[PDB]
């Protein structure tokens, strides 16, 4: 199916800077990428769909970009409370396939 | 009728919608010879209303339906078949060859325009009265496209909106004013609209209103209002926070009358609206990310008010079912004090969300206004992707 | 119209061609009931243009399509179906029974001629107004044949070219002048033309021009120009070095106006040309040895100049795709200052180059002139011989 | 036309026959939806000639075609479809329900008669102008039957021959004279004819001539000549030794004008003849024991001479191919000095000689006269009973 691939898997940035998570698909996914964020010990929250459209109330510092098979999620002014697992997910054809997550550690 | 049509009435009050036509194309085409189509619409002669759509040159069941996700090829043609029959190999009629069209009846006979060719050398030839009258070559060399719903005429003049150039940027939109298949005049897009795609139009009281698609930055829709008598136009966006393109950001509280509403970029769906003061209804997908479901909401003064919110509504396809392109048409030769607003929804089926099959195809639901407040039902395409396996 | 047609206009300027009609017969006939045909053409009534072809009495998919490489049998018939529908069992109309035809509308109704029989006792019966009026028995006992494209009429007189006798030699060609399905007069071929087969004709300004096939020694095509008013004709060959039969030798630098151009012997393909001074366009296969590809070249004064070379051109079917028979037709009852030149290409499919299947059949592409210079695309039959296995 | 037809002309000279229509029903019906029929015929309106036949309520390929050897059931109906189309489920039109029919156009509209019911309580209802006008119950309680080819009218009067009673004996034949679907008068068979079955009729110069079938002792055919103006008739047999029923004894040298020619007993086939002095042609199977082949022989004065032998002839179906029912029709509304004699042959296929399949069905060949002497071909149904296995 479309196989979503995330690497790196652990990332660190200090408070205030940018980090940019990379996610990649196995075939043209035609800008159908969703990004969830799963805060440690909580449920996933939908951050961005169609690669850039932020959902109701996810702050502008979170910005999605991407095209073809390459997508990337950026967070600016990393907050201490931004520590979490970030998953990308294709939403172009069933089954919906998620990337393996990337952990954000705050340096 | 044997005389040109003049848009002398205004809309009728829209207080709910009633079913006008239903295809059932894909459910019947599982055993009969139905053609794979896409980009449907409906258009009325003085004499009859007929369903219109772009065909793909194969039947759903034949092996050549593999690959019909593709938009334009040289086996697409604009066909016509009777209201609520499926588009059969045996009862369809080809109006022209091409992969983008518009067609309308001026009162005496009808204009049909098909566009064709490679993306860098496309042509439009305008058929008037089942004979080719005029042709127009490409002007910006990048997929010359047009309406995908009917054009509207007033005293022989039928404005037609074409776009040539990027879908991800500035493109070259022009309004052409044909009469008897000849070009009277044409002009560039003028107004605050940033990009134009697949306009859905209707006319009343000597003015033609088109609701279109901003594929480059809008989630609110551009409106073009054309004066067929002076042959001029203006463009703006629907002021309402009830955002109606798809995909879209979540509806705000204040909209944007002169600019694209920001959020989804480089995407869209064809859609329509009856914009008539308090009598305004808007159509939109129920889903924000996909072509599923379809509702009609009454949002009074949506065109001009940046705080317009719905006050009545109607569900046409449930969000658990697929929808697709929508557009407007009216029976201008219907008897009576006003015009009955009608619309159609394209119900897309197949690739890419239902990839278990290799075709993309669709069926039609159309509704028309009533002044009664009628009960609502929903209207699913209806086929089971599992019986085609 | 209710009055005889008179060819009172001249051609329009041909500055590129635009698609008029496309069948998609073989791609649709993989799942629907399309009839196996061959030798197509198009012809217009005052009222409608319809596709015309010789049928073989079986559908592509039925087991009886095995063997349709064969040209003439008693299950062939000349049928008619609406412009750009496939020739379906259910929407076709038989004009007569036979294996060679010509048909044309004189303005009041139409003439259709089918030829039939054993190769040594063939007959032609001329149908006027869907009733059999006159018949003609064979005169040289060896496959009486005729046009395979429409005849052209002027004030009720419709010249029709027939050949009876060898295809590998001298044969007996006669020009017949019918009116209301009766024989007014007939004459033997007169001119410098050595052999005549399958003429493609059009008329303008009271003169009928036929471009034909020299099956016995030509690679350049015989032209017959007929005067329907005095009922006389002359024949010559196209002077141009742009050789247009197929198969053909490689184009020379000086052609031959009064003789066959030497090289391929005992073979050919039906083909057409609009011969109008500087406004001259010629059609030909792109391949020299086979029916693949099809281009239209502007070769000014090709008829009279033995050094005429192309000055503009247009690719209609790529050389990587199959073409076949071509011929001319015009909508004489189209409104306007001049006549729009049109043509069709037969796209043959099946045996013998694609022998994996046991049928031979074909589909249609037709184009008509424009004065704009329009972008070109190519137009493949489109089916995959592998889905019929 | 809008006025009653009057048979004001005589026959044209018959000097050979030319093909008028060919079906190819069974070869096309191997892949398309053709209906199983039997007992075909052809009949002309002022407007069009159409093929007519008795249908069996199933398509050749569907499983319900098993058992259609059977003549009469309540799923048979008299249908109509355009000249030379196959009798398709989709282009056929039912004129009435029943298992024996006759139909004809009086000039203003048409009469169609279907007979139905159990063999001991059969009814005929006469449809005039697609509405049921009159009905007639059985009179001898044993399979009321009628023509199986068209009736002929003169000034509104259309004589129709019915037989009720044994097919192996004396039966009750009556000539009915309808006008506008009402019974003007009727009379019993009068003449020297011993039994009457399935008359084939034509009219010229105000007299209607029917050639029929003696199922009980004849091998020569009964002739009934009717005067539609005085509404009287006489019957006799064809005097000629060229015996034309089937099966038949070998042709003698002296025939029998007033009696059955003795030899085969209790069998026959429907057949026709144009009886016009020296201009007389007779049709017959080539085989003496079976429905195979079909030839037309010129036998001058066959009606009156008991030594008439053929002087010219024409082979229509080879003896190595199947034939079947034949009958006459003429286009009475064809323009010109005389009437063109036409006929059809039913080409039966299936059970019982080709029992490998379980259906019986048929196709049509029709020919019409010419004054030219045209070359002859033969005309096979054409299907291979082996592709249906
Ligand atoms: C017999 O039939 C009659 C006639 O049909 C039935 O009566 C009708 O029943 C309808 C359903 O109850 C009713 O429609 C509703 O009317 C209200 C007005 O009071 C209108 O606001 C409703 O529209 C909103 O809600 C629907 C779902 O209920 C949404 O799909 C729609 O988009 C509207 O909500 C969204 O947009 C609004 C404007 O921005 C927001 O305020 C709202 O938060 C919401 O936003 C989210 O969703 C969007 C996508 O869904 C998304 O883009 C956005 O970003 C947010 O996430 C609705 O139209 C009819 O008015 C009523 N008609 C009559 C004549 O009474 C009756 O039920 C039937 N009877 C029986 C017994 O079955
Ligand atoms: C947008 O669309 C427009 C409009 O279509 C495009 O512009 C057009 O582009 C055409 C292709 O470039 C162009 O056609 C050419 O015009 C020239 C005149 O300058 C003409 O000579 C060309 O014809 C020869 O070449 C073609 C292939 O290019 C051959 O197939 C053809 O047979 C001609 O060559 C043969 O015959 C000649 C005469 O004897 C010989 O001189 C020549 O050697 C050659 O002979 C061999 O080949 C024969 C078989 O192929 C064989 O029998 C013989 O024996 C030899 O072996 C060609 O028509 C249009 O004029 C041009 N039109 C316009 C309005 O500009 C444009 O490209 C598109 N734009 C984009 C961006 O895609
Ligand atoms: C180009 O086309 C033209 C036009 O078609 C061709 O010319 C035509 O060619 C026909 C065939 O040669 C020719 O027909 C014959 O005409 C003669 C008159 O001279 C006529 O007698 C012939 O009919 C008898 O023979 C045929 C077979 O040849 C039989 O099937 C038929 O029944 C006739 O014979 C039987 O009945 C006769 C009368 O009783 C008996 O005398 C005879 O013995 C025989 O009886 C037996 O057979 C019966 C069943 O078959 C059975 O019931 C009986 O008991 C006995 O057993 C035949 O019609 C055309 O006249 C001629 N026309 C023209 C205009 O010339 C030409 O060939 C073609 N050219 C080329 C180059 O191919
Ligand atoms: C149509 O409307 C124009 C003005 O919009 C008017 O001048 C013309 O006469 C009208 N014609 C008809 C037939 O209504
Ligand atoms: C069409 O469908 C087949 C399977 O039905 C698939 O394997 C193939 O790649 C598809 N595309 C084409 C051009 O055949
Ligand atoms: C047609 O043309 C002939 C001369 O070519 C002329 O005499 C005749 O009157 C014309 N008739 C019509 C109806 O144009
Ligand atoms: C028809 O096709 C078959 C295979 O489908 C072939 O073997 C046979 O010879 C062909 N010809 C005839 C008359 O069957
Ligand atoms: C038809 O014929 C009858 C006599 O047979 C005659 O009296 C009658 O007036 C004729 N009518 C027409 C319209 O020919
Ligand atoms: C019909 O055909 C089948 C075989 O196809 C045969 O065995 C059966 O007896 C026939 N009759 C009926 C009524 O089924
Ligand atoms: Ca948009
Ligand atoms: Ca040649
Ligand atoms: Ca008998």
């Amino acid at each position: 199916d479309i196989v979503m691939t995330q690497s790196p898997k652990f990332m660190s940035t200090s408070v205030g800077d940018r980090v940019t998570i990379t996610c990649k698909a196995s075939q043209d996914v035609s800008t159908a990428v969703v990004w969830y964020q799963q805060k440690p010990g909580q449920s996933p929250k939908l951050l961005i769909y169609w690669a850039s459209t932020r959902h109701i109330g996810v702050p502008d510092r979170f910005a999605g970009s991407g095209s073809g098979t390459d997508y990337t999620l950026t967070i600016s002014s990393v907050q201490a409370e931004d520590l979490a697992l970030y998953y990308c997910q294709q939403h172009y054809s069933p089954p919906w396939t998620f990337g393996g997550g990337t952990k954000l550690e705050i340096k | 009728i044997r005389d040109f049509n003049n848009l002398t009435k205004g809309l009728c009050t829209i207080n709910s919608w009633h079913i006008y036509g239903k295809d059932n194309a894909v459910r019947i085409g599982e055993d009969s010879d139905v053609l794979v189509t896409r980009e449907p619409y409906v258009s009325c002669d003085p004499d009859e209303c007929r369903f219109y759509a772009l065909s793909q040159g194969t039947t759903i069941r034949g092996k050549h339906s593999n690959g019909t996700i593709h938009d334009r090829s040289q086996y697409r043609a604009l066909i016509s078949w009777p209201l609520s029959s499926p588009p059969t190999v045996y009862n369809s009629r080809v109006e022209c060859i091409g992969w983008s069209s518009t067609s309308c009846h001026d009162g005496k006979t009808r204009m049909s325009i098909c566009i064709s060719g490679p993306n860098n050398n496309a042509s439009a030839v305008i058929w008037y009265n089942r004979r080719p009258v005029t042709e127009i070559n490409t002007w910006a060399r990048n997929i010359l496209r047009t309406q995908e719903s009917e054009c509207v005429c007033h005293n022989g003049v039928c404005p037609v909106v074409f776009t040539d150039g990027s879908a991800t940027g500035p493109a070259e939109t022009r309004i052409y004013y044909f009469k008897e298949g000849k070009i009277l005049k044409w002009e560039p897009l003028a107004g605050t609209a940033k990009h134009i795609e697949e306009c859905s139009c209707y006319g009343e009281r000597a003015e033609i209103t088109c609701t279109c698609r901003d594929n480059w930055q809008g989630s609110n829709r551009p409106v073009i209002r054309i004066d067929p008598v002076a042959m001029t136009h203006t463009s703006q966006y629907i002021c309402s926070p009830v955002l109606t393109d798809n995909p879209r950001p979540n509806d705000p509280t204040v909209g944007k009358c002169n600019d694209p509403y920001p959020g989804n970029n480089n995407n869209g769906v064809k859609g329509f609206s009856y914009l008539d003061g308090v009598n305004t209804w808007l159509g939109r997908t129920i889903s924000i990310a996909s072509r599923s479901g379809y509702e009609m909401l009454k949002v009074p003064n949506a065109l001009t008010d940046d705080k317009s919110k719905p006050t009545q509504g109607q569900t046409i396809v449930l969000n658990t079912d697929w929808s697709g392109y929508s557009g407007s048409f009216m029976d201008y030769w219907a008897e009576g004090e006003c015009y009955r607003a009608c619309f159609y929804v394209e119900l897309i089926r197949g690739r890419p969300k239902e990839d278990k099959v290799w075709w993309t195809s669709n069926s039609i639901v159309s509704m028309c206004s009533s002044t009664e407040f009628l009960g609502q039902w929903d209207w699913p395409d209806g086929a089971k992707i599992e019986y085609f396996l």
